[PDB]
RNA sequence: AGGUUUUACAGCGCCCUCCCGCCCCGACGCCGCUUGCUCUCCGGGGCCGCGG
RNA sequence: CCGAGGUCCGCGGCGACGCCGGCCUCCCACCCGACCCGUCUUGAAACACGGACCAAGGAGUCCAACGCGCGCGCGAGUCA
RNA sequence: CUCGCCGAUCAAGCAGUUUUAUCCGGUAAAGCCAAUGACUAGAGGCACCUAUUCUCAAACUUUAAAUGGGUAAGAGGCCCGGCUCGCUGGCGCUGGAGCCGGGCGUGGAAUGCGACGCGCCUAGUGGGCCAUUUUUGGUAAGCAGAACUGGUGCUGCGGGAUGAACCGAACGCCGGGUUAAGGCGCCCGAUGCCGACGCUCAUCAGACCCCAUAAAAGGUGUUGGUUGAUAUAGACAGCCCGAAUCAACUAGCCCUGAAAAUGGAUGGCGCUGGAGCGUCGGGCCCAUACCCGGCCGUCGACGGCAGCUGCAAGCCUCGACGAGUAGGAGGGCCGCCGCGGUGGCGCCGAAGCCCAGGGCGCGGGCCCGGGUGGAGCCGCCG
RNA sequence: GCUUACGGCCAUACCACCCUGGAAAUGCCCGAUCUCAUCUGAACUCGGAAGUAAAGCAGGGUCGGGCCUGGUUAGUACUUGGAUGGGAGACCGCCUGGGAAUACCAGGUGCUGUAAGCUA
């Protein structure tokens, strides 16, 4: 897996391929984050042909469609329990992010997985993630966004458009 | 270098199977070869005349003449870059029939048995073979059967 | 000055270069090396039919 | 098109599911060059007549030639194309094979000279059999020149690595439509 | 003897001391189990081990070592009969030596690398990622030691070691948590240090021996 | 945790209904995939039209 | 005429060398590229060998016999 | 040369490829509580004996892959009848084989391709080297020796600063477009994006295949994470105070560990809200690669001809293609000397020589002009 | 159903122990004149028919051993192909496909051809 983008979530439901001997297999639905139903369908068949005996020409895959977000415009926390391995050995790790999108948030995991960890999208296995209310917050530094009457502001304002004006006599402002 | 010996490298191959030595069974020796009849090559350490070699063990052949314990095999051996037809003596006992040709003897007799059926009912019934089509769609039911959800277990050393 | 004592580096790209030609099963296949007392009764039946 | 939407909304407002038919026709790119390959998979772009880089055939899709296609993975990159991946390559890349010979699809008269015993004599019954394969699939493929394609205007991921890990080699389901739009 | 960086990695196939390969010298190692090894299943609940993580080999020097390391520090902080320490690795394979190659003579049938296949120098033990090297049971009190134990224990080997305390119940192949519900069920029965599995497929006779 | 104890001198959820209460915007500078042949004297830039 | 690939049934300033043209070649300058050829060699710009420069000379021939291919004459003959 | 296309994927036939069917194997793994051999520990029973147990095999194996090897996927078939035999024999049909005649295409897997068809003659080479993987000897080696495949030798081009072999891609002469691998602070084409999030300070920082070294072991540097334990019956720390604290472990970057000789090397400059590290987005830059077109030649054509041409050894049309050492073949209106013919040239200046003149040909070379020179010379067919 | 003759596959058929059974048949059994045969009529060979189930043989039994089959192990181990993936390395992850074995658990334990005979 490579991560490109954003990390939507695709619901991939898939089962063994029927036969006489067991017409109608069981149903195996999975929370797959990818960033297109190609490669969505392609991590389905990683994480269930290690939980069941099915591989991808042992099976096939039933519905796979994107899982849209029930409220994109509410601030919301997600706990994220996951699994990577190092350059030494496997680490179970929850891992606490604040967006507004499961897709985002997700997202965010994997890119904080590697600047902290130096993780790569491969490595990294995704097993829960859930919507955490402001209570059950574990992590500080998700907690101190959950003050109301929030205030702060935006010191020493580093300078953007640095080439726009190329030269110029003023010297740039960083306080606003 | 290694050495030209007729049977170097042969210990696994002409042994006999776990629990299979002893005489060998008479049905392999009441089996008739004919002249033309595609057979097999398996060597046997137990008769120790009329062995095939090393390279033809594995092989099959047809069978262009008959004796009284052995039988003449023209077999195909690559040597370096050429395949040369080999005319081989090999007992009975280190041959078999090949069931080879059986799958297509019998889409022979089949084609013909179901090809007199069209010109006696008027259809067009395809005898040939195909590979494995695309799954055609279908439904899948979850009336009973609804989607587990599997997620990814933590892990244990 | 020892050298190099075998090799089949080069050899299957020089066997493809002309390409490995199955050997021509022609029809009616020879006779050679059949029962000698079987060719000799064969040969008789062709001699009175 | 309309009936694949009516028999999965069917399905869904019984609860259940309707998985479509599996595609029977595909597009196939070769990305990687001609130097350095092994002798397996030189046979097989061979036979699927993809001897140059950026060029594209039609293949109907089997276990015959899915399997050659899982073979030859790391130098192509093919999918399933739509409709107007199969008009657009026959209308702008169109070129057929009257005398073994590259022949540009500019009149009706070429198609029906050369396939006009399998019915197809205009340039659209040469898109109807090929998008929907048909009897006379292999004629009509075999019939259309390898489509010479330009190069993916806009780059390629990576050429070296499979499309699900992030490159683009092997299959992308109807992703190849968006690499056609850009090749072609 | 040379340094343990010339026969850390399993290059070569494994070659056993044989019909073949005569003139071993003995491994350094000789004992594999100390502390109270005539001790029962019920005394030594606690089982720890000491995981390899790399796929090397480990000199028999290192093994004889390690154990000498573990076994002092197990007598000063569990007593003599407190432990029973259990080196699961033996050396069987044979690291050879080439000869003392010299400037030049005009005997010993070489000088350089004309016949190169050396005699047996000494003995490994080629060790696989996730397998167990040396393992202790002692009681549910003595985890802190054992841990200490075993660590120290690994500065005398390389690579990088893992110190896991098993959930297995002592030297056996049972978890803790359904180890005392096979005991009451009969299905298992001390044997020395460990218990023998007591399966319900034989004659009767035996079961009615164990009720 | 706004107002003085859970809506009050702000608001934030989650259920039961009310035709899905009913109307209105359909991936729309909040977030995808595409024509079921997307439509345009629909614009602009560069390159060259060789032959006969 | 969105049709078997271009035409103008459009046009301007200079035209007798003063102020016009000359690719390449000469000199000079700049940018990019660019190590010395030959030879043996797995590998040469090589701290491998030969070569300071120029002219002239300088190395697959002829004979015998053979093989195969080809041209030719005639043909169970053919060659004097 | 035999054919096939011509004369309808007519169909055969073929394949460094799949599919289906059928066999072959003893390597990886696994196993030894199964045999052979090696090996640890107790326990039970009257040193052994029984039931267990630890750890192994390349010259061990019950078991057993992946990849792979062979064969079969039709008219050379299938079915039927008659006949022949000295072979075979209870049984001229008992086998068997041969011969002859008749019946039945829905050519009875996929894909591709004119048959890499049948010959003859034949040079060069017979020092190789390298890479992924597998693998033997060796402490190791830019060591030695193998296996598969590719590369290289024989090969340039874009990129890796540099380079034989890495990465991309193989090459007629060009224009435009777009890419690959790799890049876009400056050298140096391109981020002069108001790029996203985080990590990181180094008094030896770091800076990307091959690749140009670094480890064990440590850090109360810093950031994550895991698992416990005390805590408003008042903890931790300090000598009562009043809210979180403590411990172990682990993982990133950084630090210690870390010493060589001429002055020096992320390529250099330098870069520390970065020009560093990790995860990514958009745009952009160009290879002799790809696409379109022009031209040259080669090849093929299931090709075209008995106002302009028709030197048929000519002319015209269409399509594809183009690297190359050793080597082979072809073409030459390339060049040199003489001969048989033929057509000329020359004291109004031949040959040769010289030229900042005009040109032709892909090229070998050639023509013309000017100067010098002073007596011979050249084209074409052989 | 059963008893024999010849077999086919060659343990689901073997091995240990226990129980049951003689209708025909089989076996044991009764003898050594002849054929034959040995140290020895035990065997072999021959002659026979007093007894009828002790053994053979057959059929049952055993939470039987073994064997057979399946499940589990396990999509684990390993493995085709791919990367300018990670790591100082040892090695590891991923992509694309193929895919084991023991322990353990469960079931089963001869099938059948030709010929002759018999319904305890
Ligand atoms: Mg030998
Ligand atoms: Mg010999
Ligand atoms: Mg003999
Ligand atoms: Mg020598
Ligand atoms: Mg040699
Ligand atoms: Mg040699
Ligand atoms: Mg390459
Ligand atoms: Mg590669
Ligand atoms: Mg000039
Ligand atoms: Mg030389
Ligand atoms: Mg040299
Ligand atoms: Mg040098
Ligand atoms: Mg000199
Ligand atoms: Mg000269
Ligand atoms: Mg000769
Ligand atoms: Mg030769
Ligand atoms: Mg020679
Ligand atoms: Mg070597
Ligand atoms: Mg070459
Ligand atoms: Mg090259
Ligand atoms: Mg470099
Ligand atoms: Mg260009
Ligand atoms: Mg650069
Ligand atoms: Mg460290
Ligand atoms: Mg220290
Ligand atoms: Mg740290
Ligand atoms: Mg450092
Ligand atoms: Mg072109
Ligand atoms: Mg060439
Ligand atoms: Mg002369
Ligand atoms: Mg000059
Ligand atoms: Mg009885
Ligand atoms: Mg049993």
């Amino acid at each position: 897996m490579k991560a490109s983008g954003t990390l939507r979530e695709y619901k991939v439901v898939g089962r063994l391929l029927p036969s006489v001997k067991n017409p109608a297999p069981p149903l195996y639905r999975m929370r797959i984050f990818a960033p297109n139903h190609v490669v969505a369908k392609s991590r389905f068949w990683y994480f269930v042909s290690q939980l069941r005996k099915m591989k991808k020409a042992s099976g096939e895959i039933v519905y796979c469609g994107l899982v849209f977000e029930k409220s994109p415009l509410k601030v919301k926390n997600f706990g994220i329990w996951l699994r990577y391995d190092s350059r030494s050995g496997t680490h179970n790790m929850y891992r606490e992010y604040r967006d507004l999108t499961t897709s985002g948030a997700v997202t965010q995991c994997y890119r904080d997985m590697g600047a902290r960890h130096r993780a790569r999208a491969h490595a990294i296995q995704i097993m829960k993630v859930q919507v955490i209310a402001a209570n059950k917050c574990r992590r500080p530094a998700i907690k101190q966004f959950h003050d109301s009457k929030i205030k702060f502001p935006l010191p020493h304002r580093v300078l953007r458009r640095q080439h726009k004006p190329r030269f110029t006599t003023k010297r740039p402002n960083t306080f606003f | 270098t290694n050495t030209r010996g007729k049977r170097r490298g042969t210990r696994y191959m002409f042994a006999r199977p776990f629990r299979k030595h002893g005489p060998i069974p008479l049905s392999t020796y009441m089996r008739i070869y004919k002249k033309g009849d595609i057979v097999d090559i398996k060597g046997t350490g137990t008769i120790q005349k009329g062995m095939p070699h090393k390279c033809y063990h594995g092989k099959t052949g047809r069978v262009y003449n008959v004796t009284q314990h052995a039988v003449g095999i023209i077999v195909n051996k690559q040597v370096k870059g050429k395949i040369l037809a080999k005319r081989i003596n090999v007992r009975i006992e280190h041959i078999k029939h090949s069931k080879s040709r059986d799958s297509f003897l019998q889409r022979v007799k089949e084609n013909e048995k179901k090809k007199v059926e069209a010109k006696k009912e008027g259809t067009w019934i395809e005898l040939k073979r195909q590979p494995a089509a695309p799954r055609p769609a279908h439904f899948v039911s979850t009336k009973n059967n609804k989607p587990q959800l599997l997620e990814p277990i933590p892990y244990e050393f | 000055a020892k050298s190099k004592n075998h090799t089949t580096h080069n050899q299957s790209r020089k066997w493809h270069r002309n390409g490995i030609k199955k050997p021509r099963s022609q029809r009616y296949e020879s006779l050679k090396g059949v029962d000698p007392k079987f060719l000799r009764n064969m040969r008789f039946a062709k001699k009175h039919n | 098109y309309r009936r694949e939407i009516r028999m999965s909304r069917m399905a869904r407002k019984a609860g259940n599911y309707y998985v479509p038919a599996e595609p029977k026709l595909a597009f196939v790119i070769r990305i990687r060059g001609i130097n350095g390959v092994s002798p397996k998979v030189r046979k097989v772009l061979q036979l699927l007549r993809l001897r140059q880089i950026f060029n594209g055939v039609f293949v109907k899709l089997n276990k015959a030639s899915i399997n050659m296609l899982r073979i030859a993975e790391p130098y192509i990159a093919w999918g399933y194309p739509n409709l107007k991946s199969v008009r657009e390559l026959i209308y702008k890349r169109g070129f057929g094979k009257i005398k073994k010979q590259r022949i540009a699809l500019t009149d009706n008269s070429l198609i029906e000279k050369t396939l006009g015993q399998c019915g197809i004599i205009c340039i659209e019954d040469l898109i109807h059999e090929i998008y929907t394969v048909g009897k006379n699939f292999k004629a009509a493929n075999n019939f259309l020149w390898p489509f010479k394609l330009s190069s993916p205007r806009g780059g390629m991921n990576k050429k070296t690595t499979h499309f699900v890990e992030g490159g683009d080699a092997g299959n992308r389901e109807d992703q190849i439509n968006r690499l056609v739009r850009r090749m072609n | 003897r040379r340094p343990a960086r010339c026969y850390r990695y399993c290059k070569n196939k494994p070659y056993p001391k044989s019909r073949f390969c005569r003139g071993v010298p003995d491994p350094k190692i000789r004992i594999f189990d100390l502390g109270r090894k005539k001790a029962k299943v019920d005394e030594f609940p606690l089982c720890a081990h000491m995981v390899s993580d790399e796929y090397e080999q480990l000199s028999s020097e290192a093994l004889e070592a390690a154990r000498i390391c573990a076994n002092k520090y197990m007598v000063k902080t569990c007593g003599k009969d407190g432990f029973h320490i259990r080196v699961r690795l033996h050396p069987f394979h044979v690291i050879r030596i080439n000869k003392m190659l010299s400037c030049a003579g005009a005997d010993r049938l070489q000088t350089g690398m004309r016949g190169a296949f050396g005699k047996p120098q000494g003995t490994v033990a080629r060790v696989h990622i996730g397998q167990v090297i040396m393992s202790v049971r002692t009681k549910a009190q003595n985890k802190e030691h054992v841990i200490e134990a075993l660590r120290r224990a690994k500065f005398k080997f390389p690579g990088r070691q893992k110190i896991h305390v098993s959930k297995k119940y002592g030297f056996t192949k049972f978890n803790t948590c359904d180890f005392d519900n096979m005991l009451a069920e009969k299905r298992l029965i001390p044997d020395g240090c460990g218990v023998k599995y007591i399966p319900s497929r034989g004659p009767l006779s035996r079961w009615k021996a164990l009720h």
